RNA sequence: AAACUGCGAAUGGCUCAUUAAAUCAGUUAUGGUUCCUUUGGUCGCUCGUACUUGGAUAACUGUGGUAAUUCUAGAGCUAAUACAUGCCGACGGGCGCUGACCCCCUUCGCGGGGGGGAUGCGUGCAUUUAUCAGUGGUGACUCUAGAUAACCUCGGGCCGAUCGCACGCCGGCGGCGACGACCCAUUCGAACGUCUGCCCUAUCAACUUUCGAUGGUAGUCGCCGUGCCUACCAUGGUGACCACGGGUGACGGGGAAUCAGGGUUCGAUUCCGGAGAGGGAGCCUGAGAAACGGCUACCACAUCCAAGGAAGGCAGCAGGCGCGCAAAUU
């Protein structure tokens, strides 16, 4: 339960979950080891990341990805997918001859990690380029800044 | 022993084929009846089964075990062989030696 | 002629991509080997780059580690029992990866009883034959007997193993991928995993 | 030539060892 | 294409061969080797467009095919052999040995250098890794793997090779206030001080050089070779100090030039 | 000479049919891959007939078949850096796991503590899996290195049965090369991705999802990342900021003509990138090809024939026919 939603058993691969024990640390404590990392472009890991207990293989934080390329950012208009959200990115394009600009837009799927519940639509996420993790998702999203009403 | 031959067209008895007509066979290295140019190369050969019928133009024949009379073509004569062995090893083979 | 390109696939629109090239070399797909269990029969594929794999297409042993006690040993392989893709690869009995497996015991079995000087799996009929009872009941030296007896302190294996043990088949899933180094490796399952795949294989049958 | 070259590393080494364990302690009690 | 292409067009070819355009449709298109065919001299471009001891590429084979071309103490007869920055070609013949230095315009200038210089060449390490039992590695930048270097030396530091054993003698550090040598870029073949380098993470790195006359100019961090330890070059420098004269200066010092001789 | 062996034939040359976020350009990334060659490293690190191993097959000799081909069959020889096979040596040991025994200290003794050890067992690098600790590095590793338990594919992995020159020093020890070779690095790349960018059309307004569309989990396949494919789930994904569909007398750029300034039109064409060798499709060999001056089919054409069969691919250089307003020397 709460994990094992899926056929097959989740679990981090990388942390031994079945070191054997004697009874005074067998029922005193039950906790998993958690395994986490720190990207390394001064975003700090979520509290959540730390200390949660989803399983997301492809999860910035716990999962088996790096973050490398380009960093860039939009604003969360669909949330729909399972753990994967689709953002807006507005920007304006120069027309040579007119000396002037036409607004146009391009949307991305990215990847969204468990460890940032609480996102809205309509705010701000910074992506970071990681590996292609689908068909269309290359990014993945690296932190949520709130929306200017939110208080 | 029947060794081989070609048919009323020249085409040669291939051994596994176990038919009377011809047939098309797609050749490869190590196989007979094809000579490829290009390492890799196969081709697609007409080739004749190896059950004896009327409609050969030649059956080769090998000789294997000599009978008591003498055919005057075959059998009198002697041939001196060229090219003896070559390899050490394959001399001292032939006549016997020691490693001395 | 089968393929791994992505220009075949609609675009994420859903528009249709018409080709600009014909199928490359280097885009291709091999048939899908289906390994079984049988004797052993591994053939050899020549890959990019002039390299090598491994098509295992029947397999009967392979190594398998006890993670608690960090043992490897090479095993008979008995069956397979639940897969977490497809349930048509259990009833055709294929291997591969992360596929859940029975397993022989007696290599564990005999590394247990020479290391922790146990019974492992034995009856409550307890017939002994004379080759075990000689390294179960040895007569050893008083610092040997220490050493043998200070490992007796944590050599308690969970219930989950011994009623295993009884059968002589453990449960184990297969951590390598047996089409592409024609080897079937992997661990014997323990604790949350062994009971998630225990209460599997009692709901799915 | 391994055994040589192996000799001369630590060799080496060790003074890029106690150089560094020189001023390891003397940052401590300063 | 199927597979690696052989041949190079002359248009096509890099700047600093000085080729020109009318001799021939292709350039010598040099060999895989210790340096970038961006970054090279092929043999024959050296050796007779150049030195001009050659007029064919026929003359080259004849030269070369006699064993009489050493380029880092070892005999080349490839014609097209991948020359690059700092390597020592030695003529034993003629008695002439010469060193690959930039230009104050970015090309390799003939530099003639004594036979007392030709038993060393400074390297530019690129790689450390450990490696099968714990022995130390490096990677310089002309391919050259060396064995348990010293521990001090680090990635963008410059070592010393002697030619024949091949081993380390001696090396600098990668800190400001040491002499380069500037080799990429807009700026190649100019010659300063480091003053600052400024450390972007998850790109590249700018690292900003000053010149002997007081003009400042930054690169990136790899197109960055120290030289020497504080202002002393460890090897002889070119014609030009790596100092670029402005076109002003440079057609005033040409005029000069003409007042005076003749 | 021939022939076997090795390498090259995947470059170059030609053309612009296809192709409209595709190609391509600038920018980034491979911490997600492979790489003949070159260059450097490595190559007594492994504890278990060699002063040299085995069987063939061409060229050649000889007998032939077919109207016909760069068609080949049978017989007699003989080689290897072809194809196979396989040892000494360094080699004395070390290092871990067992551990009969022996010895020492303390204890009245039990008991507790400490040394040596016969016996076996395994052992290096490459591979596959599991576990443990945390020399060097990065902005960041599930990196590199280490430690432990094993495994190690008959369609087998490395650990040299190869060749020349100069000749030798005290029967041994040899100096230069050449060809090799797993792995690592480098070079030449390649391949998949990142971000922004394209002409006309609404008399094309909704498209995608049955037959993967968008995503999740586990696999399969792949050189690897990924709906690339499969199984089970979720119902998503794109669009008046022009999606989807169609057209283009569209290969894309560098560039060209014209020009007060702004612009408008062209770029098949010698440099770079892509594509294709009549149309589609499938492959072998190889580091590299879905190769066409390689092979196998079908479709359309088309050649030789003794009617049984055999051979083909000029959008290479010339040249011819056709087509046309329109373009050169067998």
């Amino acid at each position: 339960a709460d994990i094992q939603t899926e056929r097959a058993y989740q679990k981090q691969p990388t942390i031994f979950q079945n070191k054997k024990r004697v009874l005074l640390g067998e029922t005193g404590k039950e906790k998993l080891p958690r395994y986490y990392k720190n990207i390394g472009l001064g975003f700090k890991t979520p509290k959540e990341a730390i200390e949660g207990t989803y399983i997301d293989k492809k999860c910035p934080f716990t999962g088996n990805v790096s973050i490398r390329g380009r960093i860039l950012s939009g604003v969360v208009t669909k949330m729909k997918m399972q753990r994967t959200i689709v953002i807006r990115r507005d920007y304006l394009h120069y027309i040579r001859k007119y000396n002037r600009f036409e607004k146009r837009h391009k949307n991305m799927s990215v990847h969204l990690s468990p460890c940032f519940r609480d996102v809205q639509i309509g705010d701000i996420v910074t992506v970071g380029e990681c590996r292609p993790l689908s068909k269309t998702v290359r990014f993945n999203v690296l932190k949520v800044t709130k929306a200017a009403g939110t208080k | 022993r029947i060794s081989g031959g070609n048919d009323k067209q020249g085409f040669p008895m291939k051994q596994g084929v176990l038919t009377h007509g011809r047939v098309r066979l797609l050749l490869s290295k190590g196989h007979s009846c094809y000579r490829p140019r290009r390492t890799g190369e196969r081709k697609r050969k007409s080739v004749r089964g190896c059950i004896v019928d009327a409609n050969l133009s030649v059956l080769n024949l090998v000789i294997v075990k000599k009978g008591e009379k003498d055919i005057p073509g075959l059998t009198d004569t002697t041939v001196p062989r060229r090219l003896g062995p070559k390899r050490a090893s394959r001399i001292r083979k032939l006549f016997n030696l020691s490693k001395e | 002629g089968i393929s791994r390109d992505n220009w075949h696939k609609r675009r994420k629109t859903g528009g249709k991509r018409k080709p600009y090239h014909k199928k490359r070399k280097y885009e291709l797909g091999r048939p899908a080997a289906n390994t079984k269990i049988g004797p052993r029969r591994i053939h050899t594929v020549r890959v990019r780059g002039g390299n090598k794999k491994y098509r295992a297409l029947r397999l009967d042993v392979g190594n398998f580690s006890w993670g608690s006690e960090c043992c490897t040993r090479k095993t008979r392989i008995i069956d397979v029992v639940y897969n977490a893709s497809n349930n048509e690869l259990v009833r055709t009995k294929t291997l591969v990866k992360n596929c859940i497996v029975l397993i022989d015991s007696t290599p564990y079995r005999q590394w247990y009883e020479s290391h922790y000087a146990l019974p492992l799996g034995r009856k409550k009929g307890a017939k002994l034959t004379p080759e075990e009872e000689e390294i179960l009941n040895k007569k050893r030296s008083k610092k040997i007997q220490k050493k043998y007896d200070e490992r007796k302190k944590n050599a308690k294996i969970s219930s989950l193993l011994e009623e295993q043990f009884q059968q002589g088949k453990l449960l184990a899933c297969i951590a390598s991928r047996p089409g592409q180094c024609g080897r079937a490796d992997g661990y014997v399952l323990e604790g949350k995993e062994l009971e998630f795949y225990l209460r599997k294989i009692k709901a799915r049958k | 030539k391994n055994k040589e070259e192996a000799a001369e590393y630590a060799k080496l080494l060790a003074k890029r060892m106690k150089e560094a364990k020189e001023k390891r302690q003397e940052q401590i009690a300063k | 294409a199927r597979g690696p292409k052989k041949h190079l067009k002359r248009v096509a070819a890099p700047k600093h061969w000085m080729l020109d355009k009318l001799t021939g449709v292709f350039a010598p298109r040099p060999s895989t080797g210790p340096h970038k065919l961006r970054e090279c001299l092929p043999l024959i471009i050296f050796l007779r467009n150049r030195l001009k001891y050659a007029l064919t590429g026929d003359e080259v084979k004849k030269i070369c095919m006699q064993r009489f071309i050493k380029i880092d103490g070892k005999v080349r007869t490839d014609i097209t052999y991948p020359a690059g920055f700092m390597d020592v070609i030695s003529i034993d013949k003629t008695g002439e040995n010469f060193r690959l230095i930039y230009d104050t315009k970015g090309r390799f200038a003939v530099h003639r250098i004594t036979p007392e210089e030709a038993k060393y060449k400074l390297c530019k390490v690129r790689k450390i890794f450990v490696g099968t039992k714990g022995i130390p590695h490096l990677v310089t930048h002309d391919a050259r793997t060396i064995r348990y270097p010293d521990p001090l030396i680090k990635v963008n530091d410059t070592i010393q090779i002697d030619l024949e054993t091949g081993k380390i003698t001696d090396f600098i550090k990668f800190d400001t206030g040491n002499l380069c040598m500037v080799t990429g870029g807009a700026n190649l073949g100019r010659i300063g001080v480091i003053t600052n380098r400024e450390r972007h993470p998850g790109s590249f790195d700018v690292v900003h050089v000053k010149d002997a006359n007081g003009n400042s100019f930054a690169t990136r961090l790899s197109n960055i070779f120290v030289i020497g330890k504080g202002n002393k070059p460890w090897i002889s420098l070119p014609r030009g100090k790596g100092i670029r004269l402005t076109i002003a200066e440079e057609r005033d010092k040409r005029l000069a030039a003409k007042q005076s001789s003749g």
